[PDB]
């Protein structure tokens, strides 16, 4: 059973985010992106990011 | 007579950094 659901985020949860960074992949290199929404609690009631 | 983590293979060495030592003058 998981622990506290108000202060957690599961695996499978979708982040979704607006990427800051163009990508070219000549070079390894670093992205950025900001997440677009909030992102709530397994149980759905605190937003935790 | 005498005496007696480790990910990023590639890019996490590629930012390996080039520490240069300084210079005193004489």
């Amino acid at each position: 059973r998981l622990g506290n659901r108000d202060m957690l985020i599961t695996q499978g949860t979708q982040l979704d985010c607006v990427l800051e960074t163009r990508l070219v992949t000549t070079q390894p290199g670093m992205t950025t992106c900001h997440l677009t929404r909030d992102v709530y609690s397994t149980s759905g009631r605190v937003v935790l990011l | 007579l005498t005496a007696g983590g480790g990910g990023g293979g590639e890019l996490a060495e590629k930012l390996q950094p080039m520490r240069l030592s300084g210079s005193s003058a004489g």
